[PDB]
């Protein structure tokens, strides 16, 4: 068989490469980790530097800090057992408050306590890696697009995990911290307002869910069969149109009849991958607020055979 | 309403043309299955009902 | 003459004509249609 | 009805079947022999669903639904009227899939770029026909198949799922939701580091692809690079699929009962199995 | 391209030649589509002598859709 | 709010979804406007502009400003060819293919196409350039996989057509461009490194048949090349893929050509 | 009336020529599925009925 | 309709005996499938009844 | 006068005698079958 | 033996030719046979049709032979 | 005279001569086969 | 009938013929199909 | 059966094809019709 350019078949190695400096303070940014023999085969081989900066120490305290009560949690469950700790890892759970208390912060320390103080260094993590994301963007002078995508995705989980449970009026609304717990949720979740299948939003999260793997199957495909051309430079396409994105181009338009550019092709990655996380957010947020029966809601609006 | 002749200054007239060609059509197809989805003024139920087909 | 398709006048007048007696043609034959089918079953 | 630069490719040859008798362009359309086949299939496939609805009695696009046959038809046919149109349109869907993807590779072909998208298009064709063809011979009915509606192929899939308890138990199932998320992460991150770098700060010249690794390494501590990211695209979509088709060819012919319960073997192991405390204990 | 030593088949008459050509291309179009058709069939009936192999009358699940 | 319905069923969650489906299809018609910034005005087959454009028009023109004091680049703007197309209409209707008049590997049309776009070199974000051989890349060598300097080249015809004699490395990347070939000639061509396949003995180039190898374009620099001149190896190559294939020996095309 | 024929100045004939082919056999198939779906009209069901085909 | 040869000088004959045959087999097909989608005029059906094929 | 396929009118007019030819016969076949159908069984 | 105008059949490579021309032949006798076969069935059909119009079923003889 | 192909109007009538009677003869044996299956079991 | 032959200077002979082979297999695919889907001409159903 | 190809060179070709195409055909029709003799495998008895 040909090619088919999904593994190098030979790897070259060369000088680290330290990176841009536009504006990025050299002093917090790391020193090149190893390269990777097993990351060449498929990407690049180079492992760092990485910029550790004062949102970026924040964000890693206080992740560190929310990954550590979760395990001390575990650890507890487990009755200090490791071979316990190690059998039930997916099945413990750090648990929310439960509805008695309400939003209240009087919950007990084995009763949600823990599940907030967690929470708190949970939020203050991924908003601190929101702040590192944007001023990663804005040293380097590049746009803010990770960050507002970032924020889609954020959006979604302050949905589940702070705003829904505020507007609901219980911290008991919460997304539990564990393996199994959470997927226990979601699927109760469902099943408590009526087959969340029939939320509509629900289901342009699940059509833009698609839509993203589909698009970038189509995109990760359209560039892997023009880069003979040269076509996984980008932004060499975008300043100057070689003949991989006008190749590129015409497939799609004779396939389908309409065409994107290599620039425009990811506007509609960053749309897709968005709608994801901003439709469930919504989705969510309606669920138990507006709707308490999603099959209900649906027979009232033609979305299922009865009534 | 003299110068309205001068939208075609400013508008394609192509362009124009097949958008209102679409939303005539569009808007045309919308008023009959308002009409036909009513009970009253669906005309196939009322011609149906009026000669006792239904039967 | 803004020649957007390049047809001249003649060419269009030409081109008119024959769809219209085309046109013409079938809102006969869907004339004939509804006048069989009013008969056959009215729907008024 | 053409691109500024499309001239130069519109060239004979590169079709599979047929020659120069279906080499042509309708509009921007290449359609070839096989792309005669799709819009075949597509126009018989969409008329039956039409037709379908008028059998069922309602005009509600969303109401409308294409029942599979029924258990009791076994894997044989049946009725139109009560699932016979549903095979006939499957049999149309799966020829218009293939015949999309056949004429992919003669575009592929007269274009000279690889085939990348048509192979990633035929693992899509596989997990449609796990879920319409293969899962249901296995079983032997096509009663196990999903109907042709909006909201009751989402019925077919609750049926599916709470058949064997929390479907989210399914390991396969677990491995084919990670993949989907970690595209949907990777694809709102490539899109908006391709833009970011193409439409920098107002007034700042266009980045570069350094600026983007540079980007990458500063924030996560590693670059995967542009053909590196287009491959994990590829991959990760195309895992993704093929996790939900074993995930969905394994359930109900090699497991039946509640996935939870296969979660059991793991602490069930013998040298923890007995150990008081935790959850299972 | 290169000639064949039998030289018999080279006696029938080029209009008998002709039909055996139009026949063969119409044969190859057909033998394709015989060879897609029963692939396909083959792995229906692979799937179904795994189905058998394995003990799915035995714990069969419920009609997953509403009969119709 | 549950059950508060502001007209009919049309309550909060109706009212997200018609907004959402208006959002969607404002969001659909800034995509399509965004994506319309090249190959727009729509051309006939002869090269005037189409009656027909499309019912999306065309975005307002943004610049640009490319890196390196390579100047601007305004989308949607004029746009040309700016090279001869070898090219002869086989039907006075549209929506039929075009004939090359001569051979289209050296015309450079059909999957042989190559664009003209700047006769510069490519540049890294520090501004030296990005594709360089690996003899002049400092610090540069084969970390992984079977080195292919040294190895013969075959071609499809299954015809060995030269040696590889450097890799062409991109420096940012740090990734294999470009294998340099030495034909029999002692001249040198490049292959793209995504249309060889590095085999223990051997580089197989399934592209292009051994006679063809001289054909390819050449730099006019042995140690830089031009965005021009990747493009034209890499058209030249590609095109080999349907203009070499009476040359390529494959034995399922043997038998169907047999039938065929 | 007297000078619509300017329309093939602004609209290619082939491409309306085909989109008004497309659009004419998509509502004539409309209408009729329209017509089947009523009881009444439905010309297959009304002859079933007039000369006893169901029993 | 003297005049209707013309449409040969605006759509090339080829694409138009594609999407003719095309069209006239998908038309057939779908009338055929529809008559034997009712249970009159299921010719099939109709024999069965007729020589008590059907239990 | 008109040009968008290269045919002059004699060869249209050719074209278009030998396809309405076909078309007559296939509504002939057509009406001969409609006549047997509908004396088999009349959907009027 | 008059040479055919069309000349396109003429581009097959000759072992095709071959090819074709021995299934040319086995498909001519084979041919043969179903004529013959089918002209038996339609023999049998024929009499059958007959028979089925003729009253044999309202009067029809006992077995003139014991069962065996 | 259009000549798309490359066919003369003698090679075309040749070989439509030629195809007319494979279909002709396709036909019979369909002809033969329906026969033989409407005796068996007729559908009318 | 007379000059239906004009056909094969418009579409060319063996592409034609050879999608041709491939309609008629699937036509008669097809037919089969909608048979055995039929209770009756149901052939495949050989029962006790 | 190296030495085969040997039998063409006592047994015209053919004629040894018409006589082995009759016999394939006659074989076929033998073994469909040994088929349709027993009850199981009769596909041709379509029955309530
Ligand atoms: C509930 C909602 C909860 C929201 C949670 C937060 C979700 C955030 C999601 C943000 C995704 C951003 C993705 C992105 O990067 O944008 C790329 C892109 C960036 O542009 P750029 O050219 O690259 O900028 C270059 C700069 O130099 C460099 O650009 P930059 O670095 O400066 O940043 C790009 C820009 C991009 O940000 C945006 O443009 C945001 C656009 C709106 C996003 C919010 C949509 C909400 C949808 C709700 C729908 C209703 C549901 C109920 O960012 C901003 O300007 C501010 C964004 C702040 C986000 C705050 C969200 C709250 O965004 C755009 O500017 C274009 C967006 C076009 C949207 C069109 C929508 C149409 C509106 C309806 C039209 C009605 C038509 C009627 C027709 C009907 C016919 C039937
Ligand atoms: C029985 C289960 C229910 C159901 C219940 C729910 C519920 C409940 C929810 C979804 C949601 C979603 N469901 Mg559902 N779902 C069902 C059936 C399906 C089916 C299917 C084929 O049957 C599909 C494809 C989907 C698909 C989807 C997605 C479209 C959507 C989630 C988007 C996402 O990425 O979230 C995952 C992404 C996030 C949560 C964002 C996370 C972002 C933050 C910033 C990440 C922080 C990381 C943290 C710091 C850790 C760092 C680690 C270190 C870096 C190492 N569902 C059935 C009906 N589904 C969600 C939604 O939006 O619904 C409208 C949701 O809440
Ligand atoms: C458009 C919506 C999709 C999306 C987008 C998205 N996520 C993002 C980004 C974007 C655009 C970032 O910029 C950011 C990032 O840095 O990615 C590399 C992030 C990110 N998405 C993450 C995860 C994630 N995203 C998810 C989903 C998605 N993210 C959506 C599908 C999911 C799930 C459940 O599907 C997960 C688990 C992280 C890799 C990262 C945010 C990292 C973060 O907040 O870290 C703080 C926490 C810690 C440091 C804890 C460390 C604990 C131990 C020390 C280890
Ligand atoms: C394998 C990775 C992902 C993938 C990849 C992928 N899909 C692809 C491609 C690729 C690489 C293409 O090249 C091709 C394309 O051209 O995309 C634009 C395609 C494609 N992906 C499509 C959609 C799609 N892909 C999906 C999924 C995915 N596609 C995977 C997640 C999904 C879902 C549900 O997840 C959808 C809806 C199309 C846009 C296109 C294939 C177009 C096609 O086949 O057109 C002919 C068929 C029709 C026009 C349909 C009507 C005619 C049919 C006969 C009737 C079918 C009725 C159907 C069964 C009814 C279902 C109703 C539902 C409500 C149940
Ligand atoms: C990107 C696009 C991805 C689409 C997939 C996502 C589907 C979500 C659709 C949500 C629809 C909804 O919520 O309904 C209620 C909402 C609002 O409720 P509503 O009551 O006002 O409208 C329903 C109208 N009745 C009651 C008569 C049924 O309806 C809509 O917004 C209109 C959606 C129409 C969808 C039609 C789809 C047709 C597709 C062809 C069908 C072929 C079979
Ligand atoms: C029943 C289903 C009907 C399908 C076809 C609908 C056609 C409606 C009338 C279109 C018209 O007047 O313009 C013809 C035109 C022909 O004109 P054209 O293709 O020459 O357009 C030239 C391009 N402009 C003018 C914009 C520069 O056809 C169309 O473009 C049809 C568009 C259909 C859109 C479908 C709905 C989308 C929402
Ligand atoms: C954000 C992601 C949203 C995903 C959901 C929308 C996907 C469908 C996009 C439809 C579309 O782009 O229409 C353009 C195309 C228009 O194609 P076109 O034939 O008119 O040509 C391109 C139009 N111009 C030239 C103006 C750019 O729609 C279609 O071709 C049919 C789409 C069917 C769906
Ligand atoms: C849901 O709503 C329901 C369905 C219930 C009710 C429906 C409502 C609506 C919205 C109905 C819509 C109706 C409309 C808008 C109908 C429009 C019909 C039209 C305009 C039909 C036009 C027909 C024209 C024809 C058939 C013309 C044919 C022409 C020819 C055969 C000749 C062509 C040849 C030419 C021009 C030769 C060219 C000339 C030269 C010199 C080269
Ligand atoms: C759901 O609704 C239902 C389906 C129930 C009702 C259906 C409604 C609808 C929408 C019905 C649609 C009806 C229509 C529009 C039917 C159209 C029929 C037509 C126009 C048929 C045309 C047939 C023409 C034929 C078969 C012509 C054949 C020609 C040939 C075989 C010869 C071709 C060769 C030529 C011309 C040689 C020329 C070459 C040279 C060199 C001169
Ligand atoms: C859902 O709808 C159902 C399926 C229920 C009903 C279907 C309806 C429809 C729409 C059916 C479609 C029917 C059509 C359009 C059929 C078309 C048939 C045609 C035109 C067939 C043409 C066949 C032509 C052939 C086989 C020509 C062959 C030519 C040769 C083999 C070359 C000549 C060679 C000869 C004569 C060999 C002579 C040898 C001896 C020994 C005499
Ligand atoms: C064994 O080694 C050790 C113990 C050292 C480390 C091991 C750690 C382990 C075993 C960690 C395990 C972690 C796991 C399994 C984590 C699972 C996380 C999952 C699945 C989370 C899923 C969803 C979470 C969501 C949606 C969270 C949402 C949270 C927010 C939106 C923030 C809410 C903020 C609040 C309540 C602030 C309240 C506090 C104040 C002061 C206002
Ligand atoms: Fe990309």
């Amino acid at each position: 068989a040909e090619y088919q350019n999904i593994f190098s078949q030979v790897q070259v190695r060369g000088p680290a490469d330290l990176g841009m400096t536009e504006d990025v303070n050299l002093a917090n940014r790391s020193g090149v980790g190893p390269f990777s023999t097993l990351l060449g085969w498929f990407g690049n081989a180079q492992l760092g530097p990485i910029y550790l900066g004062s949102l970026g120490v924040l964000s890693l305290f206080s992740g560190l800090m929310w990954f550590f009560t979760i395990g001390i949690w575990f650890w507890y469950q487990a009755g200090w057992n490791p071979a316990v700790f190690l059998r039930d890892l997916f099945f413990f759970s750090l648990e929310p408050p439960a509805p008695e208390y309400g939003l209240s912060f009087a919950a007990p320390l084995k009763e949600g306590g823990l599940w907030l103080i967690a929470s708190f260094f949970m939020f203050v993590a991924v908003w601190s890696w929101w702040g590192r994301t944007y001023l990663r963007a804005q040293a380097l002078g590049m746009g803010k697009h990770t960050a507002w995508a970032f924020l889609s995705a954020i959006w979604l989980w302050m949905v589940l995990g702070f705003i829904r449970p505020i507007l609901m009026g219980s911290w008991s609304e919460a997304v539990p911290y564990g393996i199994f717990s959470h997927l226990d949720w979601t699927n109760n979740f469902s099943l408590v307002h009526g087959n969340l299948f029939y939320n509509p939003f629900h289901g342009l999260s699940i059509a833009f869910l698609y839509g993203s793997a589909l698009l970038f199957a189509m995109h990760g495909a359209t560039i892997l069969a023009v880069s003979r051309f040269g076509g996984e430079r980008e932004l060499e396409q975008i300043a100057d149109r070689g003949t991989a994105a006008e190749r590129a181009a015409l497939f799609w338009r004779w396939t389908m009849g309409f065409n994107a550019t290599m620039e425009g092709i990811h506007r509609w990655a960053i749309w897709m991958a968005v709608l994801v996380t901003l439709t469930g957010g919504i989705g969510i947020l309606l669920s138990g607020t507006v709707v308490d029966n999603w099959y209900v809601w649906g027979q009232n609006h033609g979305m299922a055979p009865l009534n | 309403m003299s110068k309205f002749y001068k939208i075609w200054m400013i508008f394609d007239p192509r362009r124009v043309f097949v958008a209102q060609g679409v939303f005539l059509f569009l808007l045309a197809v919308m008023i009959h299955l308002i009409l036909l989805s009513t009970p009253s003024y669906n005309w196939l139920e009322i011609s149906a009902a009026k000669y006792n087909r239904v039967a | 003459d803004l020649g957007y398709t390049g047809l001249t006048d003649e060419q269009a007048q030409e081109l008119h004509s024959v769809y219209m007696s085309g046109l013409w043609l079938f809102s006969a034959v869907a004339i004939v249609a509804h006048l069989a089918v009013y008969i056959w079953r009215p729907w008024f | 009805a053409l691109l500024s630069f499309e001239r130069k490719y519109r060239v004979p040859g590169g079709t599979l079947v047929g020659g120069n008798l279906f080499d042509f362009w309708v509009g921007p359309f290449y359609v070839g022999f096989f792309g005669v086949a799709t819009f075949f299939f597509a126009a018989l496939g969409i008329i039956l669903i039409a037709w379908s609805a008028v059998l069922q009695g309602t005009w509600n696009p969303q109401l409308i639904s294409v029942y599979p046959p029924a258990l009791e038809y076994g894997l044989g046919g049946a009725p139109l009227a009560k699932g016979g149109l549903w095979q006939i349109i499957t049999i149309c869907a799966t020829g218009a899939f293939v015949s999309w993807a056949l004429r992919e590779v003669e575009i592929c072909r007269k274009l000279g770029i690889g085939y990348h998208i048509p192979f990633a298009f035929a693992f899509a064709i596989l997990a449609y026909l796990t879920l319409v063809l293969f899962r249901p011979v296995m079983m032997g009915a096509w009663g196990y198949a999903f109907p042709y509606g909006i909201w009751t192929h989402l019925d077919w899939v609750s049926n599916t799922g709470y058949t064997y308890g929390n479907f989210h138990y399914n390991p396969a199932h677990m491995i084919a939701i990670s993949f989907f998320f970690t595209n949907a992460l990777a694809l709102a991150l490539h899109g908006a580091l391709v833009l970011s770098a193409a439409n920098p700060e107002k007034g700042k010249e266009m980045r570069t692809p350094d600026h983007e690794d540079t980007f990458f390494r500063d924030l996560v501590g590693y670059s995967i690079g542009t053909l590196g990211i287009h491959r994990l695209g590829l991959l990760l979509s195309l895992s993704a699929v093929f996790f939900s088709a074993l995930c969905m060819i394994i359930t109900g012919t090699i497991w039946f009962d509640q996935w939870v319960d296969w979660w059991q073997w793991w602490v069930k192991l013998p040298w923890w199995a007995n150990i008081p405390g935790g959850i299972n204990g | 391209a290169d000639k064949t030593i039998f030289n018999d088949h080279l006696n029938t008459n080029p209009k008998t030649n002709l039909r055996l050509w139009v026949a063969f291309q119409m044969m190859k179009g057909a033998g394709w589509a015989g060879g897609v058709f029963f692939g396909t069939l083959l792995l229906i009936g692979f799937f179904r002598v795994v189905g058998r192999m394995l003990p799915i009358q035995e714990n069969q699940a419920p009609a997953p859709n509403i009969t119709g | 709010m549950v059950g508060v319905t502001a007209f009919g069923n049309f309550d909060l969650a109706s009212l997200a979804i018609y907004s959402f489906w208006i959002f969607l299809a404002g969001l659909i018609y800034y995509l399509q406007t965004e994506n319309m910034r090249e190959g727009y005005p729509l051309e006939n087959e002869d090269g005037t502009p189409a009656a027909n454009q499309g019912p999306f028009p065309l975005p307002k023109p943004k610049t640009f400003i490319l890196p390196h004091g390579r100047g601007t680049l305004t989308v949607p703007g004029p746009e040309s060819e700016d090279r001869p197309i070898a090219l002869a209409r086989t039907a006075v209707s549209e929506g039929f293919p075009h004939a090359p008049t001569g051979d289209p590997m050296k015309d450079g049309v059909g999957p042989a196409s190559w664009v003209a776009r700047r006769d510069l070199p490519e540049l890294d974000g520090h501004g030296h350039n990005k594709i360089k051989p690996m003899k002049a890349a400092a610090g540069f060598h084969v970390s992984a996989g079977k080195n292919p300097i040294g190895l013969p080249v075959r071609g499809c015809d299954l015809e060995i057509a030269g040696k590889v004699v450097d890799i062409w490395v991109d420096i940012p990347e740090q990734m294999a461009r470009f294998l340099e070939v030495e034909l029999k000639d002692g001249s040198t061509r490049l292959l793209p490194m995504q249309m060889v396949k590095v085999q223990s003995n051997r580089v197989h180039v399934n592209a292009l048949s051994s006679d063809l190898f001289a054909g390819i374009p050449t730099i006019k620099s042995p140690t830089e090349v031009t965005l021009l001149e990747e493009d034209k190896i890499c058209g030249y190559v590609a095109g080999g893929l349907m203009y070499a294939a009476p040359k390529r020996k494959s034995v399922v095309a043997a038998m169907l050509a047999e039938y065929a």
